[PDB]
RNA sequence: UAGCGACGUCGCUUUUUGAUCCUUCGAUGUCGGCUCUUCCUAUCAUUGUGAAGCAGAAUUCGCCAAGCGUUGGAUUGUUC
RNA sequence: GCUGCGGGAUGAACCGAACGCCGGGUUAAGGCGCCCGAUGCCGACGCUCAUCAGACCCCAGAAAAGGUGUUGGUUGAUAUAGACAGCAGGACGGUGGCCAUGGAAGUCGGAAUCCGCUAAGGAGUGUGUAACAACUCACCUGCCGAAUCAACUAGCCCUGA
């Protein structure tokens, strides 16, 4: 299962920030949902671990 | 941090550098890559007796001795100065024996 | 606030020889030649220096968005100069669970054919870009190396691979399976 | 590209406005859209005019930044802008356009007779030369 | 005010009428930016009624004069203190303009406050106009124009819509 | 703040009911059902997706989305 | 109502203006891409891009709230004694200090907490070995080159719709 490769796959699919209003996956450092459908809010939450 | 505060923040290093300014001929230009372990005491303890080793930010020391010089010379330790982690044991002792003891006497010795 | 003449400084090394006919940039080097079309950007391009090859990218007036634009030309010319000297190399370790993933190169380095992909029966035939080669690397478990000149084409190929390997209707915090980009680098090392 | 950009002390032509046909020299730029211009010898008094008003040309001077009428006149006379201005094809074009506007009927009559004579000579010699080109390419 | 055309600077002095309770009132002075002297005389009463116990029937306007520009051929730097009044509430503002004369600077101020903040000629009171020296202009536009050896071309300059006939076989070579 | 959310608070809708009497009292045939066509989306299912206190399954909440479906019966005249 | 006329496309009530029939001239309210008469001005200054733009009293549909979309503005805090992020160095010692002996040698938990060396180290923010350990953060120094950071406010536009 190779935990370094697990770190790589979790880097590509786990540690993202999810916006509470637009529900889009963004980036681990991002502050704002880039979508027009909510309008660039600063309302986020981290993506849930197992 | 309000300039001097007469406390130990900014112009106490700019009291020590400029008040340990009238006791020496020969800043020595000791520089080490890392001192995180007991290398700090390896700098001071072996060179005690005449134990000095004082220099803060080289960014602090750009216009510092220029504006508070009044010593004419020893500003020929100019732009060869800033670069590199330099510790400055400014001394008053005999000849090159100081550098000779440091030519290795802290990191492997 | 309608600024004036922002200018970016692009050094050019000794091996590559640049030649522009307008906003169309044509660069020659050891590893093939290259060109792009910067027509829609409206920025002064000029080069100066007898065999020193300094390039300046200059935009007058503008807006804040266009002062943001004037750095992007500099960065793309930097990436083209890195590519035409060295070339770009993407190293991808395939991360597989209880099922293996078989990856073959079907024809001439272009076509990539992915199989067995969590036990799916569907053979996944993916067509890469023109101007980029792909090889299963040696001395490493299921590492896949893509080599090319244009970084947009090479990384679009890598994106096509990692979006070909995408898990449907499951958790994607479990089932961490796919072919992902692990390392970005140059063709010739130590440079 | 952009061979001619404005500067402190670059001469300029005034196309549309109250000063059509008169050179000015640019003293300094006020803010992006107008500038202070001045003419010592071309009879135009120191004032601020827009940039889309003025038409740029290629002669420069050497001014101090925001100098007086005196130093503008000194550099003007020492650079000899007027004679060198009349000795370019641009002013020849302007002169020809003014003469064509200031023609009369007898002038147009002479223009048409000279025009017919020239175009007949052109037609004959062009036909002879292209016939000779055919005879040259015939072997 | 309607701020029509170009502005003019008036120096206007005036006082209250002499009563037996007070001979010789202090005879105040203001600096009014107005399209003409009539709007100057009205705007003078508008400011002086806010500042002191004065109104138009109570006193008199003694002198009303045009202020000719002290240095017209110079390119000056002006600081304006604005008291515009927005939809929500009033504010304070310090703007800078690089321009020839004081009247032109205040005209640029009215036009720019009409353009940016949608403040009409109602809500704008001009507190103080100060010719400020170079290198103390706070604003980055006037700061970037503070340079000698200034170079810029005129890029993409297009003009003369239909000064030709509406039909031609030329397609214009802008620059 | 996955899903909900009191104490408060700002709206939208005319598919509930109410208020008004502006139109017709020298008449606009009044409930419900049968049949039949089209439209809306504030999506129940299907296509493509994102999030879960989503291991799988089964669910729940969102988004683009009205193309195509949304039945057979006992009762009551029923809408329900 | 009892009233036409010029604008608001369309109208009872709006905005100008009230009527005999006509020729010339001027304007009002409004307007000047083309319907449709007039900007076919070498008009002046800025703002805003909308994947549902916006476009004129009455007026014929929109708010609370939010935006590192941009544009101003206010109040503070840093920057020549070099910030700001970026690359490079470290991140101790008296001291395996102390509660424990389930670990704890700063890393689940508890009280606390001083000093020295200095360039600065928090009797240690955390990563991770169940724990020992590399490692980072706080804090510090080099290369760097001139503005940067934090709140708050209102115009347009967007979400809310
Ligand atoms: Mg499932
Ligand atoms: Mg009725
Ligand atoms: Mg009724
Ligand atoms: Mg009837
Ligand atoms: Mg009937
Ligand atoms: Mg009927
Ligand atoms: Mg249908
Ligand atoms: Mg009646
Ligand atoms: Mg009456
Ligand atoms: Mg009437
Ligand atoms: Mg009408
Ligand atoms: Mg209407
Ligand atoms: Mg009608
Ligand atoms: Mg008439
Ligand atoms: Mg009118
Ligand atoms: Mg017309
Ligand atoms: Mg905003
Ligand atoms: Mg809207």
């Amino acid at each position: 299962i190779e935990p370094s490769l697990r770190q790589l796959a979790q880097k590509y699919n786990c540690d993202k920030m999810i916006c509470r209003k637009c529900y889009a996956r963004l980036h681990p450092r991002a502050v704002n949902c880039r979508k027009k459908k909510c309008g660039h809010t600063n309302n986020l939450r981290p993506k849930k671990k197992v | 941090m309000p300039r001097e505060d007469r406390a130990t923040w900014k112009s106490n290093y700019f009291l020590k550098i400029i008040q340990l300014l009238d006791d020496y001929p020969k800043c020595f230009i000791v520089g080490a890559d890392n001192v995180g372990s007991k290398q700090m005491q390896q700098i001071r303890m072996s060179l005690r007796g005449k134990a000095v080793v004082l220099m803060g930010k080289n960014t602090m020391m750009r216009k510092a001795i220029r504006g508070h010089l009044e010593n004419n010379p020893a500003l020929e330790k100019l732009l060869p100065h800033i670069r590199g982690n330099v510790g400055f044991v400014f001394t008053k002792e005999d000849l090159t024996e100081i550098r000779d003891m440091l030519l290795a006497n802290k990191v492997p010795a | 606030m309608k600024t004036i003449l922002s200018n970016q400084t692009v050094d050019i090394p000794e091996n590559v020889d640049i030649t522009l006919k307008g906003r169309t940039v044509i660069v020659k080097g050891p590893r093939g030649t290259l060109r792009r079309d910067f027509n829609h950007i409206n920025v002064e391009l000029s080069l100066l220096g007898k065999k020193k090859k300094r390039l300046r990218v200059d935009k007058w007036w503008g807006n804040r968005k266009e002062l943001a634009t004037v750095r992007t030309i500099c960065s793309h010319v930097q990436n083209m100069i890195k590519g035409v000297t060295l070339g770009f190399r993407y190293k991808m370790r395939s991360v597989y669970a209880h099922f293996p993933i078989n990856v073959v190169i079907q024809e001439n380095g272009s076509l990539v054919e992915i199989r067995n992909f969590l036990g799916e029966k569907y053979i996944r035939r993916v067509r890469m870009r023109p101007g980029v080669a792909c090889s299963v690397s040696q001395a490493q478990k299921d590492e896949l190396i893509l080599e090319g000149n244009d970084i947009e084409l090479v990384s679009n190929s890598a994106a096509l691979i990692q979006q070909a390997t995408t898990v449907k209707n499951k958790d994607i915090r479990k089932f961490l399976d796919g072919i992902y980009v692990s390392e970005k680098g140059t063709v010739q090392q130590a440079d | 590209v952009f061979r001619r950009f404005v500067e402190v002390g670059r001469v300029a032509y005034v196309s549309f406005g109250p000063h059509a046909g008169k050179l000015v020299a640019i003293v300094d730029v006020i803010d992006q859209n107008r500038a202070l211009v001045d003419g010592p010898c071309t009879q135009v008094r120191r004032q601020a005019m827009p940039f889309k008003c003025m038409q740029l040309t290629d002669f420069i001077l050497k001014f101090p930044h925001s100098a007086h009428q005196k130093y503008v006149r000194q550099a003007w006379q020492k650079a000899d802008i007027n004679t060198k201005w009349a000795a370019t094809r641009w002013a020849k074009k302007i002169e020809a356009r003014e003469r064509k506007a200031k023609m009369t009927d007898f002038d147009r009559f002479k223009v048409m007779k000279a025009k017919k004579m020239r175009n007949r000579i052109i037609k004959n010699e062009v036909k002879k030369l292209q016939k000779a080109a055919l005879l040259k390419a015939s072997p | 005010m309607k701020a029509s055309g170009t502005l003019r600077e008036y120096k206007v002095v005036g006082r209250c009428l002499p009563t037996p309770k007070c001979h010789t009132p202090p005879l105040y002075r203001m600096r009014i930016f107005a399209p003409n002297h009539v709007v100057a005389k009205s705007r003078f009463w508008y400011f002086v009624s806010q500042l002191k116990k004065m109104k138009k029937s109570s006193g008199e306007i003694v002198y009303c004069g045009q202020v000719f520009e002290k240095s017209p051929l110079r390119v000056k730097n002006f600081g304006i203190w604005l008291r515009y009044d927005s939809r929500s509430g009033t504010h304070n503002m310090y703007r800078e303009y690089r321009d020839l004369t004081t009247a032109g600077a205040v005209t640029q101020c009215y036009r720019d406050m009409g353009a940016r903040h949608r403040a009409r000629a109602h809500s704008i009171q001009i507190m103080k106009v100060e010719e400020i020296a170079a290198s103390k202009c706070r604003r980055p536009a006037v700061k970037q124009f503070h340079d000698s050896k200034i170079k810029f071309p005129l890029p993409h300059r297009v003009l003369r819509r239909q000064h030709k006939p509406r039909f031609t076989t030329k397609r214009p070579n802008t620059f």
